[PDB]
C-alpha cells in the first residue's frame, strides 16, 4: 500500500485481517443442529420433474468418489418417492379390481371360461390408452393415472 | 418471434465498440408494421394545461401500459416524457469562470444515489439487537432543489 | 358427449377437466374396439 | 334433495394431502438481527427432534431466508418426515402435526412463527380465499399509500358481516439510518465526494473490486470491514477520509446523524407503486361474494387510489362460471347422440333424467362424510352420467 | 450495499419501463429489499412457451443495461424460468473429519452447483451459504496511523 | 384483438385524471371491420330472402 | 457537444416516476453561428478562452 519515509512498508495484512471466508454471510443451514450447506434445486417451468430429479443423482453419483474425508450426502424433502408411491398405490389397486371382478363373474357364472373373457379385455384397454397419450402428448400423470381407475 | 432474436443477439456483440452516449440512449428491436392503427388523441378542455404538461402524462400513466398489453409493435409518443431540464447561460458562465464540464460533475456528484451497507452487517458480532439499513445520498426531486446545486 | 365437452378447459385449471376425459375417452373408444373387434371372437371360439 | 344436497355443500379444488413432507417458516419484528432468529430456529427444531421423534427424521434449518422474500429477520425449516409404514394413525399425519406445532409456537414465544400444508397444486387454487392488491395510479408517494392500506384493511374488520380475515404480506416498516453529508462543508476541508461515497460504501455495505483465483477455480474479492467498527450508529466517525491537503478528516465533521421511516419491502405491480393485501373469504361466503364486497371498499378510499386483482387468482374458476358451461354443451350433444341410433322424441328423454338418480347418491357420500365437491368429486359425476345412460340404454335398446 | 428506495429506482424502475414490446403478457410483479435485491416477475398466459418468452425478456432488459449503476452490471443479473417451490434440496454434512458451515457451503458451490444446474434443464439453483471469496476486513484505526482510505 | 385490450388499459386509467383532460378518437382502424361484418351478413341474410 | 446538441448526464425522480435530465442552453445563444464565439473554455492557467 505504501512506503513511509524512513523506509518502511505498509502491507495490506499490517491494516486488516486476511481470512478465505464466505462472499455472503447472510444465511447459515444446520442439519439436525450440525453445520451444513445444500442445494435446493427448483423446476425450470414445464421440465419433466421426475426425470430432471434423475439426473440430478447422475451427476452427483460422480461426485461422490472425490470427495474429502467426512463429507457424505443427505437426502431432506424429497418429491420422488412420492410418485413412487402413487404408481404402487394405483397399479396395485387395478390388480385388486381385476381380482375382485374374477369373483363376481364366478358367482354368477360358474364356468371358468366365462370368468376370463373380461378378465382379458380391460387389461388390452388399459394398454391401448397409453398409447393415445403417448401420440398425443400427455404423460403419466397422478390425474391420468386415476383416470386408469376411475 | 425467433427472427426477432437472432437480430438483437447479433447487436450485442456490437454494442462494445459504440459510442457510450448510445449505449445509455435507447437501443430496441421491435417488429414492426408501417402504419398505425389507434391513435388516441388526449385534450384539455376545463382546467386548461400545455401541449406538454399533456404529453408528460402520457408517457407518465398510459404509455408504459399500452406497449406492454395485448403484443403491441412500437408506440410512438407524440410529444415528450418529462425530464429535468437546464438552460447554461454562456455570459453567466464566464462571469464566474465555468464551463458545461463543471456543470455536468456537479449533476453527476450531488444528483446520485449511493449504496451505503447497514447497522449490524451481513457478518456482526454475536449478541448484536437492532438491524437497519443506513441511507445516504437521495436523488433530487422537484426544480427548486436543482437550483441549489452547488 | 358428456366427458369431453366438460374436456374444454379454462385456466389454470388447464389440464385438470381436461386430462380428466380425453384419458378415458380414449379407454370408451379402446373398450367399444374391444366391444365390437375381440368380445365377438372369444365368445363364439371358446365359450360352453 | 338433489338440490339441496348441492348449493350446501361446499367448493374446493384439491385435497391437500400427506406428502411425506412439510415446512414451515420464521418472522421476528422490526430490525433483528441473525443471532435473535436463530434462538427462534432451535425452539421449532426441538419440536420436531425431542417432542416428535417418532414422526420425523430429520430438519434443515435456516437462518435468514423465508419463502416472503429475505433478511436477518427470516427463516424456514424443511421436514423431512419418517415413512408411511411408521406413522398409522391420524395423529402422526401432517394435518395433526402441524396442528399441534402451530399451538406450540404460539404459546412459548415471543415471534411469528407458524407452519402450512403441502398443498401440492400451486400456490393458487386455496379454495375461499383471494389475493388483492392495492394500486397507486396517481401522483402520490410511499408514506401515502401506507394510509390507504391501512384505512382498507381497518374498513374490512370494523363492519363485517359473515366475517373475513385480513393482513398485509409484508410492508411491517422498520427505521433506517440516514447521514446528510453536506456538501459545501466537505470541500471547504479539501475532500472528494467521490472518495466519501466509496469509504462509506465500500466500508459498510462491501465492495465487488477484482477476480482472483483459488485452488483452480476463478472466485471473488470483497472488501468491507471488520465486524466491531460497522455496528453502532457511533462507529460511523471512526473513518478518517483522506483530504488534498495531506490530514486526515472524521466524518463526523461534515456528516450529520439521524434516523428516519422506511420500509425494508417496496412492491410495484406494472410500472407503478404498490402493496398486496393478502385476504381469504368467510366460512360462510365463498370466493364471488368476498370479492365484490372488497370492490366498494377500494372505490371509498381516497383520490389517486384505483385496485387490480393480483396475482394467481384467477381468471374463470371451476365450481363457478365454468361447470355450468361444461355440463350445459353435455346435455345437448347427449341428446342429439340418442336419436343417430334410436330416432324418437321420447327415447332421449328416458335417459335424460337417470342423471338425478345417480347424483342424488353421489352427493349423499360426500356431504355425510367431510369430503367436498372438489376436482376428484365432480368427475365422478360424469362417469356416474355414463353409467346410468349405460343401465338405462340396456332397458331401451332391448325394451324397443 | 443499496438500501430498499435505491434499488427502487436505480435498478426496479429502470427495467420496467423498458419492459415493453413483448408477445403475450397478463400482468408484471416486483419486489425490492432493504438488502440490495431485485426480483421481477413477468407473468404470460397459460402455458405460453417458456423457451421463447424467456427471450424476449431478456431481450429488453439487454437495452436498459447501460443506465444502471456500474456495481449492478459486474453482479448476477440473470432471467430464469421459475416454479415456486423446490422438488430436491440435497443437504451436505460432516461426520469424520469435521470442518464448518463455511467450508462446507465452498465445496458445494466449487464442484457439484455448476454441474446441477446445467443438467436436465434446471430453473434456478440456490445455494444455501456462500462460495469462498478472498475476504478483507479493512481496520479503520490502523487506516489512521499510516494516513489511508478504502 | 390488439384494439380491443387497447381500451382495456385505457379504461381502467380514465378515471384517476386530473381536472379537463379527456380522451378523443381520431384515426381508427376498429369502425372498419365492425362494417365489414354488418354489411356482409346483412348481404348473407338479402341472398336467403332474394 | 454539450451546448448545442445537448447530454444524456443523470437519471432523477420526479413525483414516483423515474426520468431522465438534460443540459444544454438557452436558445437564443445557439442560433446563429455568430454565437460560436460566446462560448469560452477553460484553461490550465486559469483564464478563459473564446
Ligand atoms: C404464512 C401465512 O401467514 C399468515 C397468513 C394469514 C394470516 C391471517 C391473519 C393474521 C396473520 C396471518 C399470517 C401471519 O401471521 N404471518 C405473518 C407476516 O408478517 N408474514 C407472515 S406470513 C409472511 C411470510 C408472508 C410474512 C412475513 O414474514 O414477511
Ligand atoms: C383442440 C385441441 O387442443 C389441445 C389438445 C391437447 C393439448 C395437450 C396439451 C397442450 C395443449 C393442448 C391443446 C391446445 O391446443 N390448447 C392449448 C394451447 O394453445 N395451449 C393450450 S394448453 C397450454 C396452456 C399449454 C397452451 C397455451 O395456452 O399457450
Amino acid at each position: 500500500l505504501k512506503v513511509n519515509q524512513d523506509g518502511s512498508r505498509v502491507l495490506l495484512r499490517d491494516v486488516a485481517k486476511i481470512e478465505l471466508g464466505g462472499e455472503n454471510y447472510d444465511i447459515i443451514a444446520e442439519f439436525n443442529g450440525q453445520p451444513a450447506s445444500g442445494l435446493g434445486i427448483k423446476l425450470a417451468t414445464g421440465a419433466n420433474a421426475l426425470d430432471t430429479a434423475a439426473a440430478i443423482r447422475a451427476e452427483l453419483a460422480k461426485m461422490e468418489p472425490f470427495f474429502p474425508s467426512g463429507l457424505k450426502i443427505v437426502y431432506p424433502y424429497d418429491t420422488t418417492p412420492f410418485v413412487k408411491i402413487s404408481i404402487h398405490e394405483v397399479v396395485k389397486t387395478l390388480v385388486e379390481a381385476i381380482i375382485l371382478v374374477f369373483l363376481v363373474m364366478y358367482l354368477f357364472l360358474q364356468n371358468f371360461r366365462a370368468t376370463l373373457i373380461p378378465t382379458i379385455a380391460v387389461p388390452v384397454v388399459l394398454l391401448g390408452t397409453f398409447a393415445v397419450l403417448a401420440a398425443f402428448g400427455f404423460s403419466i400423470n397422478t390425474l391420468t393415472m386415476f383416470g386408469m381407475v376411475l | 418471434d425467433i427472427a426477432q432474436v437472432q437480430v438483437q443477439a447479433k447487436l450485442q456483440l456490437a454494442m462494445p465498440l459504440l459510442p457510450q452516449e448510445v449505449q445509455q440512449q435507447g437501443v430496441s428491436v421491435e417488429k414492426s408494421s408501417s402504419s398505425f392503427l389507434m391513435v388516441v388523441g388526449v385534450i384539455n378542455t376545463d382546467g386548461t394545461m400545455t401541449q406538454e404538461d399533456i404529453s408528460d402524462y402520457v408517457a407518465a400513466n398510459m404509455k408504459d401500459a399500452i406497449s406492454r398489453t395485448s403484443g403491441v409493435g412500437d408506440v410512438q409518443l407524440f410529444g415528450s416524457q418529462y425530464a429535468m431540464r437546464i438552460w447554461m447561460n454562456p455570459n453567466e458562465l464566464n462571469k464566474f469562470q465555468l464551463t458545461p464540464v463543471d456543470v455536468i460533475t456537479a449533476i453527476k456528484a450531488q444528483n446520485a444515489q449511493v449504496a451505503a451497507g447497514q447497522l449490524g452487517g451481513t457478518p456482526p458480532v454475536k449478541g448484536q439487537q437492532l438491524n437497519a439499513s443506513i441511507i445516504a445520498q437521495t436523488r433530487l426531486t422537484s426544480t427548486e432543489e436543482f437550483g441549489k446545486i452547488l | 358427449a358428456v366427458f369431453v365437452p366438460m374436456a374444454f378447459f379454462g385456466g389454470s385449471t388447464g389440464a385438470i377437466y381436461r386430462q380428466f376425459s380425453i384419458t378415458i375417452v380414449s379407454a370408451m373408444a379402446l373398450s367399444v374396439l374391444v366391444a365390437l373387434i375381440l368380445t365377438p371372437a372369444l365368445c363364439a371360439t371358446m365359450l360352453k | 334433495g338433489m338440490a339441496y344436497l348441492f348449493v350446501r355443500l361446499p367448493s374446493s379444488f384439491l385435497p391437500d394431502e400427506d406428502q411425506g413432507v412439510f415446512m414451515t417458516m420464521v418472522q421476528l419484528p422490526a430490525g433483528a438481527t441473525q443471532e435473535r432468529t436463530q434462538k427462534v430456529l432451535n425452539e421449532v427444531t426441538h419440536y420436531y427432534l425431542t417432542k416428535e421423534k417418532n414422526n420425523v427424521e430429520s430438519v434443515f434449518a435456516v437462518n435468514g431466508f423465508g419463502f416472503a422474500g429475505r433478511g436477518q429477520n427470516t427463516g424456514i425449516a424443511f421436514v423431512s418426515l419418517k415413512d408411511w409404514a411408521d406413522r398409522p394413525g391420524e395423529e402422526n399425519k401432517v394435518e395433526a402435526i402441524t396442528m399441534r406445532a402451530t399451538r406450540a409456537f404460539s404459546q412459548i414465544k415471543d415471534a411469528m412463527v407458524f407452519a402450512f400444508n403441502l398443498p401440492a397444486i400451486v400456490e393458487l387454487g386455496t379454495a375461499t380465499g383471494f389475493d388483492f392488491e392495492l394500486i397507486d395510479q396517481a401522483g402520490l408517494g410511499h408514506e401515502k399509500l401506507t394510509q390507504a392500506r391501512n384505512q382498507l384493511l381497518a374498513e374490512a374488520a370494523k363492519h363485517p358481516d359473515m366475517l373475513t380475515s385480513v393482513r398485509p404480506n409484508g410492508l411491517e416498516d422498520t427505521p433506517q439510518f440516514k447521514i446528510d453529508i453536506d456538501q459545501e462543508k466537505a470541500q471547504a476541508l479539501g475532500v472528494s465526494i467521490n472518495d466519501i461515497n466509496t469509504t462509506l460504501g465500500a466500508a459498510w455495505g462491501g465492495s465487488y473490486v477484482n477476480d482472483f483465483i483459488d485452488r483452480g477455480r476463478v472466485k471473488k474479492v470483497y472488501v468491507m470491514s471488520e465486524a466491531k467498527y460497522r455496528m453502532l450508529p457511533d462507529d460511523i466517525g471512526d473513518w478518517y477520509v483522506r483530504a488534498a491537503d495531506g490530514q486526515m478528516v472524521p466524518f463526523s465533521a461534515f456528516s450529520s446523524s439521524r434516523w428516519e421511516y422506511g420500509s425494508p419491502r417496496l412492491e410495484r405491480y406494472n410500472g407503478l407503486p404498490s402493496m398486496e393485501i393478502l385476504g381469504q373469504a368467510a366460512p360462510g361466503k365463498s370466493t364471488g361474494e368476498a370479492m365484490e364486497l372488497m370492490e366498494q371498499l377500494a372505490s371509498k378510499l381516497p383520490t389517486g387510489v384505483g385496485y387490480d386483482w393480483t396475482g394467481m387468482s384467477y381468471q374463470e374458476r371451476l365450481s363457478g362460471n365454468q361447470a355450468p358451461s361444461l355440463y350445459a354443451i353435455s346435455l345437448i350433444v347427449v341428446f342429439l347422440c340418442l336419436a343417430a341410433l334410436y330416432e324418437s322424441w321420447s327415447i332421449p328423454f328416458s335417459v335424460m333424467l337417470v342423471v338425478p338418480l345417480g347424483v342424488i347418491g353421489a352427493l349423499l357420500a360426500a356431504t355425510f362424510r367431510g369430503l367436498t365437491n372438489d376436482v376428484y368429486f365432480q368427475v365422478g359425476l360424469l362417469t356416474t352420467i355414463g353409467l346410468s345412460a349405460k343401465n338405462a340404454i340396456l332397458i331401451v335398446e332391448f325394451a324397443k | 450495499g443499496a438500501d430498499a428506495k435505491t434499488v427502487q429506482d436505480t435498478v426496479t424502475q429502470v427495467i420496467e419501463q423498458n419492459m415493453n414490446g413483448i408477445d403475450n403478457l397478463m400482468y408484471m410483479s416486483s419486489n425490492s429489499d432493504s438488502t440490495g435485491t431485485v426480483q421481477i416477475t413477468l407473468t404470460f398466459e397459460s402455458g405460453t412457451d417458456a423457451d421463447i418468452a424467456q427471450v424476449q425478456v431478456q431481450a429488453k432488459l439487454q437495452l436498459a443495461m447501460p443506465l444502471l449503476p456500474q456495481e449492478v452490471q459486474q453482479q448476477g443479473v440473470s432471467v430464469e424460468k421459475s416454479s415456486s417451490s423446490f422438488l430436491m434440496v440435497v443437504g451436505v454434512i460432516n461426520t469424520d473429519g469435521t470442518m464448518t458451515q463455511e467450508d462446507i457451503s465452498d465445496y458445494v458451490a466449487a464442484n457439484m452447483k455448476d454441474a446441477i444446474s446445467r443438467t436436465s434443464g434446471v430453473g434456478d439453483v440456490q445455494l444455501f451459504g456462500s462460495q469462498y471469496a478472498m475476504r478483507i476486513w479493512m481496520n479503520p484505526n490502523e487506516l489512521n496511523k499510516f494516513q489511508l482510505t478504502p
